[PDB]
């Protein structure tokens, strides 16, 4: 069992990135598991098939408290056989919150949903802040492997230097280690290069470089996954090769943080 | 001038002592560059005095009972301890006040335990509570009474806090233990803050949960100044004249009554920073009341100040500072008229206890006389920072 | 009952009586002398409130009761270990963190230490 | 009157530059305003000293003893004709709550009384990705008298008012603290203006200037300046001057109404941003 | 004084009645009290009592006198920040650690707390 | 037990404060010391006072500590407050631990 | 009816077997011992239990959370008849290394291990520096008699002075004496007498010389001591000599430290360093 | 500016090789400093031809505290480009033994011992035990580079992966980092491939193999380096390869603790111990 995380700003691609990649997983025979850590409640819409999957924290507050909740109502099978998690948050200005993460993995551990033979786990959590119970999984060692999804805006290169600090703060307590930079197109000139710059300059590899097109957006109204939408599609081949490149992945570093000035000529130099 | 020459005259005196004296010394000495603007990087201070050198600090006692806790007047001051320490300091400090001495005033009275060998070996709680009583038969008009430890007192461990608790509530009196050992700190410095936190902590949070008093948005209260030969009366007579109240002085002339009423003060005119910041620091935090430092030394200083202070009131107390300006100033024009040629190019020097080395100054300048030396005893590196751009 | 309320944000820490077994929780003694907790729910399930109590008498600890809500909570923000939880169930004696609105005043000298954000850092 | 402003929405969508503008515009109008930066990425202030990104309230809490120790005049900077700049910024990344910057900042200069009576705006900076934590402390403890978000015709920005907006109804009964109107920051799209009208009126709230984009603000930022002096005659210059008369002369301020995410979806649907959704 | 004893060595903290500037040192108050803070000196040197102190009751700080002896033991150990000691020399404030056969008893609560481990790690 | 009953001996007892809604409203704290001296008057040979609480002695809001410290310092007896109201513990099992 | 006893010298030359071996010969007289290892190695009960390593109690405490809730039953292991435990040591790094030790004594002073129900206590302690938690059993009066284990190297010796340079500073407020020295073989031709002269300078004297056997990897092999591997060895007769020895020991001497000049001479005259002399310095 | 610390357990030629490559270091037109940080104040023998070098904390009790003293009385040039100061200890028993390892330290950065000349500092620390003023210069980031000097025997192996870890737990700290792992070496068989699989296992490189000899004895009556004494001989130009090892070195890596059961099995496989 691998446990990979998918980090970075909010609005980039992550959530539809992530289950075309575990769709494409499913595909080759493997079993996955998704963990929306995000409070929106759409990381695990688009292979369900549902309007809005419950969440955790919503069937906790309607069951009184979440030692009367039952893990066949939080654990639901999708295409493939994927097993779908759904971490919501608390409403806006009450308490923290990245409560609903911890409870989330804490009752999915205690339920015990991890060992049944399952070979890879993936975390869908929020980067805009690392902190809380989104800094969650790497403070406790629950994602050996994590992702950041990322492309040629201050915001998001920010975002990502920000998650590779939150990775050195706790890389000697345990084996969480950044795996890659995964790249999604905005149809901007000059991006790929772009962030395969910074991937080498913070010491990680580039994984796959994933462009913009209407195809994932014709699915997204059927409450339907690119993939088993239409497999012969070439971005669908593109996340196939992108799940290929994650499974066979074996380089496992610890970043450096690059400075403000040092991310300020970067985006200068390359014309944006 | 010659500042080469200052610090080769430096470095000449500094030749007889030994190597630790001389090296300790030297820190201590300077010559001042009025562009500095941190004292720790030319001088320092507050430390201890070299041992055999003749230094003429004083102790925590002095500074705590001689010098705050001494000038209010309707309050008993036991000096704890030994004879000797109350007979010196009786009435050597020209603290003036108003009233009958030995019937409501007892300022130039020395009340003291006596201490023998037996009270040395023994301890001396029961002879404190005794004493206590004694007082309170010879002495009923007396509104307060604070016990000023010496040597000692904390030498021998006695318990003078509780002591005082429980004669206080024997007797629904004020008592106030001071614990100004003169051991305790380097100079007069400590007795100050020590005199302050018994001040905080046993006078000043009495009137808190009444309101009584009628309170006026022109309500000022003086804080260290101490009416040596009465100028805390001449500073009250020009605030007055500027139309503000005056409620507290601390500590001149000043009664236990004041004191309880301070915290119902608009805003405290804070002469003595370094004796009395620490109780104007604790007023700010607590009761919200604003301070500020002014100086009435020379006519030059005094109007800056009064201007300073009435700028932080409306218009009326602006014009009516205004007219006390018009109204006093040719007295000091025709002072410096008569004397000013007869002093003018002399050069002077000075060394006083804290802070009046530096608020003089300007008193010296306006005679057309000159500052070439001055320091201090206790003064700590904030008052150095404060007196190097006035040299 | 003496508390003695500790904060990075507040200068000084502050020393209070309380009456011990109030209603009112810990929070109202809070919001009586000015103690900047946050409080951020009228339910109790919310962790914004979340303080560390330490028992400066420790010969004077008083047994309690551990309310389900609040252990569902404190484990929510993973702030009550296994061992702790064992102890309030066998022992009935209060774990380290504590919710204010959910701690009932005991006849004790305690001091509250709070960081002014909301229980789950 | 001490009129306390925050001004909240998703990252990157320009809260630091229209800010800066806006602040620009008041003191060119000779209001003595102040800037809070409470960013954790500590920007807010760039435009204004001109210098660097301003070294924050937290590097000198560090770098001295305690908050008590830090000076004042260490932090509150001044520059554009007296104008005042202070920087929250925040701790290391997964490191307590990324909001502690923002109390700190707050109750430092609280404590200290930079809130002086001569101040007519004090404009909060904060992020508004998420409202929780310190985040919500302006709200929660009545520091912003109104709240301005910005917006845009995305989804994420769309949602991020929403939360604002629920912020604010929860916490609308403790304290002064209000909605003055949402500000609409172009990304050039299509139909937008009455996207972010459409909302606004569902928020039951009117909606301040809308700012279309262009490349003078690269322009003015590449040099370290805000728009409104690189160049005062340009049509932006006199854009962020009504916006702000519009600031000043607002009188609006009301409890908001916070709509449902499938309102948000259906208001998304027609005005074309988000395509037709059929069941079949 | 009330005196409260903390120490991970300590099943419970012990809460002391002292009085005030007695000769003997916090370290008669602990040796009397039967609280082992480790005293591996009579010179005041070795820095093995070092304890962290903290003032329960912020308004009732008194004032002390930081000997060169205990400044220059505490730079050794490392326990004193720069600040901390501008503090102490400016405002004649104590600083967080302090050491326990050099410490004066003052009259206020406070709170004692030593790892049993000599000061330096 | 073995004793005279009313006496030196007061186990079949029962002593009660007898609330109304009157002190349910005005304190109550004033009626326990008036209770407290009633009890020394009238059973001279006790050797202590414990003050057993119930269940709406907490919910109004009461310090049975300071009056139990006062009336003790002021007797010279020992007074014990008991705060074991009905609602503190889900059994009989919090009431022997307090 | 409880002799308190210390094993100290320097990190490597033995103090783990030695000890583990005068517990096993003690243990055939019908004696209870109990065994406390304060080395943060974590070694010395391994040739009793037979295991690959004790747990300590640190490590416990911390999968238990804290101190207070651990039990003696996994604390305190039984084996050959004897008692024993590890004190365990923090992560290296922070805190201090003996902190530890501290944490055990006195989890065992509560929980009743050290009442006298056992002839032979033993803490077998780091003795390489001299520091807080490796001086708490000196400190605190937990250890009468102390041992100091020694070769014929400069180190080994100069550990010995250092622990009893500490034993007499905590001379005057209690019991704690040092009972002799003990020599393991370093192959050194002089070396027996070499310590010898040492502890004649020291005023304490020689319990026991140890021969260098290659039986004892041999026992250790099989996670054994030597004298349950063989009872009729010479190795084990030499082992059940010291413990006879170590029973029978009267002389409990405040000791007599000397300078480093003094080792250097005493290293100097059973040449195990050569001669030095002042018109060879600069060559 | 470089900053090196070199540990060990005690008894492994921990000083007679920094002391070495001291010497070496300094013939090829470099000035580098040696700080003592051992309680014994032997680090500096062999450069100051002195018979026991003045400790720090010695003459900070002597001259009434450390504020009185002089940097020239306890920085002494017994070579030109060597500086050598000696940090010193406690007596046992009195606090932390390495609280004169922080004094030491604390006082070079005030006086500005670290200034416009130095092209090495090097620190000879305990390695017995990492903790307090030992573990300082790893915990305070004063030693950027940290070398390892061991030997075939169990407890060397045991001290390196102590520090190894402790590397490990301040790695994000600084740039405290572990540039290789340095061989000492007795008259034993299968030495220099034991400590060569360990750097490997650790993921660090081993920077050479000093085996013994009978030249360092007659330096040690000399009371002299062995480059100085005799730099013909063979171990002069080893410790000369090694020192320039030592300056062209360029990888420094976090290491990988290993666990007891693990080095015991190298152990095993090797046969040192049966
Ligand atoms: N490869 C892609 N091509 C085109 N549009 C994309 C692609 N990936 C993501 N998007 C768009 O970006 C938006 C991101 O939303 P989503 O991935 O659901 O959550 P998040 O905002 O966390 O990334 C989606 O609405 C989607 O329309
Ligand atoms: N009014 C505007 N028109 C066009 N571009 C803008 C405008 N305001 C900001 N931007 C662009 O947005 C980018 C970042 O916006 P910024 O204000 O830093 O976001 P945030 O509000 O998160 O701080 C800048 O590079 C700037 O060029
Ligand atoms: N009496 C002995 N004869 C021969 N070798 C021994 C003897 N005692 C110990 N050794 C060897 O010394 C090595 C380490 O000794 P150990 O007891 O671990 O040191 P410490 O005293 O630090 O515990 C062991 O591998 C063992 O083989
Ligand atoms: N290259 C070498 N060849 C032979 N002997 C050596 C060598 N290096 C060190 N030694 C010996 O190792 C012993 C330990 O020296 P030293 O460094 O003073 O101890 P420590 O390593 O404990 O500081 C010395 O007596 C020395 O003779
Ligand atoms: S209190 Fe102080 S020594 Fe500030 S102890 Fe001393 S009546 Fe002096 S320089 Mo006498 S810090 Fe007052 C003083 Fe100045 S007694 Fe007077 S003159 S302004
Ligand atoms: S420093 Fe201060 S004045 Fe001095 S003694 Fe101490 S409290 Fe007092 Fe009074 S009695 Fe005489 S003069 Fe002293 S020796 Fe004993
Ligand atoms: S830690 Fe992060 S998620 Fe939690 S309250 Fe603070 S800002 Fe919000
Ligand atoms: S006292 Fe000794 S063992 Fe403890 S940290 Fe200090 S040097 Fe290390
Ligand atoms: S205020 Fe929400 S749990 Fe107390
Ligand atoms: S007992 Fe050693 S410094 Fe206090
Ligand atoms: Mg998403
Ligand atoms: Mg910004
Ligand atoms: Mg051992
Ligand atoms: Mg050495």
């Amino acid at each position: 069992m691998r446990q990979c995380a998918i980090y970075g700003k909010g609005g980039i691609g992550k959530s539809t990135t992530t289950q075309n990649l575990v769709a494409a997983l499913a595909e080759m025979g493997k079993k996955v598991m998704i963990v929306g850590c995000d409070p929106k409640a759409d990381s695990t819409r688009l292979i369900l098939h549902s309007k809005a999957q419950n969440t955790i924290m919503e069937m906790a507050a309607e069951a009184g408290t979440v030692e009367d909740l039952e893990l066949e109502d939080v654990l639901k099978a999708g295409y493939g056989g994927v097993k779908c998690v759904e971490s919501g948050g608390p409403e806006p200005g009450v308490g923290c919150a990245g409560r609903g993460v911890i409870t989330a993995i804490n009752f999915l551990e205690e339920e015990g949903a991890y060992e049944d033979d399952l070979d890879f786990v993936f975390y869908d959590v929020l980067g805009d802040v690392v902190c809380g119970g989104f800094a969650m999984p790497i403070r406790e060692n629950k994602a050996q492997e994590i992702y950041i999804v990322c492309s040629g805006e201050m915001m998001a290169m920010y975002a990502a230097n920000n998650i590779s600090k939150g990775i050195v703060k706790y890389a000697n307590s345990g084996s969480v280690r950044l795996g890659g930079l995964i790249c999604n197109s905005r149809n901007t000139d000059r991006e790929d290069e772009l962030i395969i710059a910074l991937a080498n300059k913070l010491g990680t590899q580039m994984i796959h470089f994933v462009p913009r097109d209407n195809v994932v957006q014709r699915a997204e109204i059927r409450r339907m996954t690119v993939i088993e939408y239409d497999p012969k599609a070439k971005q669908a081949d593109e996340y196939r090769a992108l799940a290929r490149k994650v499974v066979d992945n074996k380089l496992l570093v610890i970043p450096n943080p690059i400075t403000m000035d040092e991310l300020e000529e970067l985006l200068m130099e390359f014309g944006i | 001038m010659s500042r080469e020459e200052v610090e080769s005259l430096i470095q000449e005196v500094l030749e007889v002592y030994p190597e630790k004296a001389r090296k300790d010394r030297n820190k201590h000495l300077a010559v001042n560059d009025p562009a500095v603007t941190q004292s720790k990087k030319c001088i320092i201070s507050n430390k201890k005095s070299q041992p055999g050198l003749m230094t003429i600090r004083g102790c925590a006692y002095a500074g705590s009972k001689g010098v705050v806790w001494g000038p209010i007047k309707d309050m008993i001051h036991i000096s704890h301890g030994p004879v000797g320490c109350g007979q010196y300091s009786r009435a050597g400090r020209r603290n003036y006040y108003i009233g009958t001495t030995g019937v409501n005033a007892f300022v130039t009275m020395n009340f003291t335990s006596d201490f023998q060998e037996k009270d040395i070996v023994f301890g001396g709680d029961k002879k404190l509570a005794k004493l206590i009583d004694e007082v309170e038969t010879l002495f009923p008009l007396n509104k307060g009474i604070s016990v000023q430890s010496e040597c000692p007192i904390g030498l021998i461990g006695d318990d003078i806090e509780s002591v005082s608790k429980v004669k206080g509530a024997e007797l629904s009196k004020t008592i106030v233990p001071v614990r100004c050992e003169g051991f305790r700190g380097v100079s007069q410095s400590l007795g100050h803050h020590i005199a302050n936190d018994a001040v905080r902590d046993w006078v000043l949070g009495k009137r808190d949960e009444d309101t009584t008093f009628a309170s006026t948005p022109y309500d000022v209260a003086i804080i260290g100044d101490y009416n040596i030969g009465g100028d805390a009366w001449s500073s009250r007579i020009l605030l007055e004249e500027m139309g503000l109240r005056c409620v507290a002085q601390w500590s001149g002339d000043g009664s236990i009554s004041e004191i309880e009423l301070t915290p119902k003060v608009k805003l405290n005119l804070v002469h003595c920073y370094r004796s009395m910041n620490y109780i104007s620091r604790h007023m700010e935090e607590k009761y919200g009341i604003p301070w500020m430092e002014y100086n009435f030394f020379g006519p030059t200083k005094t109007i800056e100040s009064l201007r300073a202070i009435a700028a932080k009131f409306d218009e009326s107390i602006q014009k009516k500072c205004e007219e006390v300006i018009a109204k006093y100033k040719p007295e000091w024009e025709a002072v410096v008229a008569k004397y000013r040629p007869r002093l003018e190019g002399k050069r002077v020097m000075l060394y006083i206890g804290g802070l009046r080395p530096r608020h003089v100054i300007g008193a010296y300048e306006d005679l057309g006389m000159e500052v070439v030396g001055t320091g201090y005893e206790f003064a700590h590196n904030d008052d150095y920072d404060r007196t190097m751009k006035e040299m | 009952a003496t508390i003695y309320f500790s904060s990075p944000l507040m200068p000084h820490n502050k020393k209070v009586q309380a009456v011990a077994g109030k209603r009112s929780t810990k929070k109202g003694v809070a919001q009586e002398n000015g103690v900047k907790i946050p409080f951020e729910c009228q339910d109790g399930n919310c962790g914004s409130c979340l303080v560390k109590i330490t028992h400066l008498d420790g010969e004077r600890i008083k047994g309690m009761l551990l309310t389900d809500k609040e252990r569902n909570v404190l484990k929510s923000v993973g702030k009550l270990p296994k061992s702790e939880e064992e102890r309030a169930a066998v022992r009935d004696l209060p774990p380290t963190y504590r919710l204010a609105c959910q701690t009932i005043v005991t006849d004790e000298d305690l001091l509250v230490e709070f960081t002014g954000e909301p229980g789950g850092a």
